[PDB]
């Protein structure tokens, strides 16, 4: 059965590594964004400071 | 764990063939 | 995974067992 072992390392090595990377890499997209909202925060405070 | 659901079947029949030949050795007197 | 790696080598040893008995068994019958 060289498709048991053709499909438990594909359902494992082809996941962990792309499922894993969109994780860290949306992590920082969403970083970047909660980033914006903090500048969003300092752009409020900045046109109250005004 | 398809992989095992596959592999079980396969270590079920090593086995089942084990066990056919256990019973029968048995069986045979 | 300990249950199975531990159940797939009960079915080995169902059949390792069992193989044993066949040639212990057909050894004598």
């Amino acid at each position: 059965l060289n498709e048991l072992q053709a499909l438990i390392e594909a359902h494992f090595e082809n996941r962990k590594k792309e499922e894993e990377e969109l994780v860290s890499l949306k992590d920082r997209i969403e970083r970047r964004r909660a980033e914006r909202a903090e500048q969003q925060r300092i752009r409020n405070e900045r046109e109250k400071e005004r | 764990m398809d992989a095992i659901k596959k592999k079980m079947q396969m270590l079920k029949l090593d086995k089942e063939n084990a066990l056919d030949r256990a019973e029968q050795a048995e069986a045979d007197k």
